[PDB]
């Protein structure tokens, strides 16, 4: 039953170094990324129309640093008047 | 009292008679 | 609130990238002019007789290349070679550039990587063809990133990590919107263990591209396992399977797993504890009815079935998983671990001590399949020879947290008597992870530590007795209640030791 608990303690923790097969990165797995020569550049620039906030809320919850101030404002050049 | 309510028989050792005492089928090979 | 799926990000698409890149039907204009030929792929497709008709109307290079990629989703590797190989017997590709060539060397090139892939053998024959396609790209146009992004991988496959990493410096340079050499970046720094750098890393890719394969959600729960914060691990793997619910079957393991880590590190009463797993097993066992002969699969049941005192399926299990998976190390070391475990009730002390140092030797992350070797030094009474392992395990690994090992050595310790220091110093670690993690402190570390004390500090003797009276409660024995009666005479606490006493 000491094996039983030390087992219980680790669980499965050195078994997930055979589950990085998502790791692995092919080429053809996307389907429009091929479709044209151009489709790389075309899919690439395809997400500059989107930002964080088209993110799913759910997926912007996933963003977990490992707010605006209203007191910090970005530099500026020419200022104005 | 969670903490002393989570101190049960796996904690303690029993967990092997624990997974004995849940039965189930699975649709084996071997 | 807005639906979380594919159809989210497809929506959040313009719709251009919506149905046409997902298009089942693939059109193909003629040789006799005007003339086109629409073939769908979810009809069963000839490659010979498709490839014939590309070559006598000789279509452009990209209807070629998206037949054979369709292929590859359709697992047709051999098929999709012989697409690329036609077409590069086909008038067209000869009489272009030798752009198209190497871009069709470079499709060839991801073909061997996905045959290699599928199967996870012949890894030399496979990365040879890749390579020589690869360099008969790079020969023919070495201006496409995608050659650079090939030579990476091929370095990341022969474990070139640092060739690698300097391609995707240099893709860095070349632009930072690179979402291939982001999670090539990442997926080397995670076979280099930079967990945090490699999350990062994940973070941009996800931002960048939901919708991008391999998904970087999984390396982002593997992450947040990796800093303790698996909730958002199984939260952003279930996202995943939402997005993605074909072919991710290692998204439901991991989820699997996870569950079984909660109910072995959570479950507040045994009621619980037996809902829990038997909900994780009900789960596990729904995977298994789609793959019935994954071998991690087998291997977890292992310990179920182990528990379950259903020891000839355990071996059994293990033996195929030996035989069809010997590749990996680990699964050698996990099989070699439950039959030694298995042979422990046979108390074959010879062959479990060599089971467990063949799991080691496979495998030496295995900090389980150690401590079961100590045991079994143990079970062959050598009291020395369990020592001098165990100290050697100790002083290679004094950051390891096994409370188990160190109150063993504590154990050790104090029966050499010699070694008192090393003793109290392994119980209080032990006492400590313990209290660190909630676990019940074995009493027995507390009437050690007093045994020990007894020669050193009478208070701390008595103490640590009082507080395994305290953890014993109905099971306090007449010797526990003899030494505090004692302990208190020595005191002068006549009342205590009287009541002690009586």
């Amino acid at each position: 039953r000491l094996l039983s608990a030390l087992f219980s303690k680790d669980n499965f923790r050195y078994l997930m170094n055979e589950t990085s097969d998502g790791l692995d990165v092919n080429y053809l797995r996307i389907p429009g990324i091929i479709e044209n020569e151009k489709s790389l550049g075309k899919l690439f620039s395809s997400y500059k129309n989107l930002a964080i906030e088209n993110l799913h809320p759910d997926d912007r919850l996933l963003l977990v640093d490992p707010s605006p101030v209203f007191f910090l404002r970005r530099p500026q050049y020419v200022s104005d008047g | 009292k969670l903490e002393s309510m989570v101190k049960s028989n796996y904690r303690n050792g029993g967990l092997d008679r624990i997974i004995s005492k849940i039965d189930f089928d699975f649709d084996l090979e071997l | 609130m807005s639906l979380l799926d594919q159809d989210y990000y497809l929506s959040a698409l313009p719709e251009d990238k919506r149905a046409e890149l997902v298009t089942l039907q693939l059109t193909i204009p003629l040789k006799s002019g005007d003339e086109v030929v629409t073939i769908d792929f979810n009809e069963d497709v000839d490659v010979s007789q498709l490839c014939v008709l590309l070559e006598s109307e000789n279509a452009r290079p990209d209807l070629w290349l998206s037949a054979a990629k369709v292929f590859v989703s359709k697992g047709n590797i051999a098929g999709s070679q012989e697409i690329i190989r036609k077409a590069l017997q086909s008038n067209v590709i000869l009489d272009s550039s030798a752009s198209v060539t190497s871009l069709f060397h470079n499709f060839s090139f991801w073909l061997s990587l996905m045959e290699y892939v599928s199967t996870n053998s012949r890894e030399d024959q496979f990365l040879e063809y890749a390579s020589n396609s690869l360099q008969a790209s790079n020969s023919l146009d070495s201006g496409l990133i995608l050659n650079g992004i090939g030579n990476g991988v091929l370095y990341a496959k022969s474990r070139r990590y640092d060739e690698a990493l300097k391609e995707f410096d240099n893709l860095l340079k070349k632009k930072s919107t690179n979402i291939l050499a982001i999670l090539g970046k990442a997926q080397i720094l995670y076979k280099r263990q930079k967990y945090s750098q490699a999350l990062e890393l994940y973070q941009k890719a996800l931002t960048i591209n939901p919708l991008i394969v391999p998904d970087p959600r999984l390396g982002i729960g593997l992450c947040f396992w990796h800093l303790n914060n698996k909730q958002l691990a199984e939260q952003a793997w279930h996202n995943s399977l939402k997005v993605h619910p074909q072919n991710n079957l290692n998204t439901k393991i991991l989820i699997c797993l996870a569950k079984f880590d909660y109910c072995f590190n959570e479950s507040k009463d045994d009621d619980e504890f037996t809902a829990l797993y038997r909900e994780s097993l009900e789960f596990l066992h729904s995977c298994l009815k789609e793959d019935a002969k994954h071998p991690l699969l087998l291997m977890v049941l292992a310990s179920y079935y182990f528990s379950k005192e259903d020891y000839e399926k355990v071996e059994k299990l293990c033996n195929l998983v030996l035989k069809e998976n010997s590749r990996n190390a680990a699964f050698v070391s996990a099989s070699h671990f439950w039959l030694a475990r298995v042979a422990y009730h046979k108390e074959d002390y010879v062959q479990a001590q060599k089971q467990f140092k063949q799991a080691e030797d496979s495998q030496n992350s295995n900090t389980l399949a150690k401590l079961g070797y100590a045991q079994c030094l143990i079970a062959r009474n050598e009291v020395g020879d369990a020592t001098i392992y165990l100290e050697k395990f100790f002083k290679e690994n004094q950051d390891s947290k096994s409370s188990e090992m160190m109150l063993l050595l504590g154990i050790i310790y104090s029966q050499s008597g010699k070694s008192y220091y090393k003793a109290i110093i392994f119980l209080e670690k032990y006492v400590a992870v313990c209290q660190e993690e909630n676990y019940p402190i074995l009493p027995e570390a507390y009437l050690v530590l007093s045994r020990v004390y007894e020669n050193k500090d009478l208070n701390v003797a008595l103490d640590y007795l009082m507080k395994a009276n305290d953890i014993l409660g109905d099971k306090a024995n007449v010797y526990v209640l003899n030494n505090l009666g004692i302990y208190h005479f020595f005191r002068n606490n006549v009342s205590q030791s009287s009541d002690f006493f009586a």
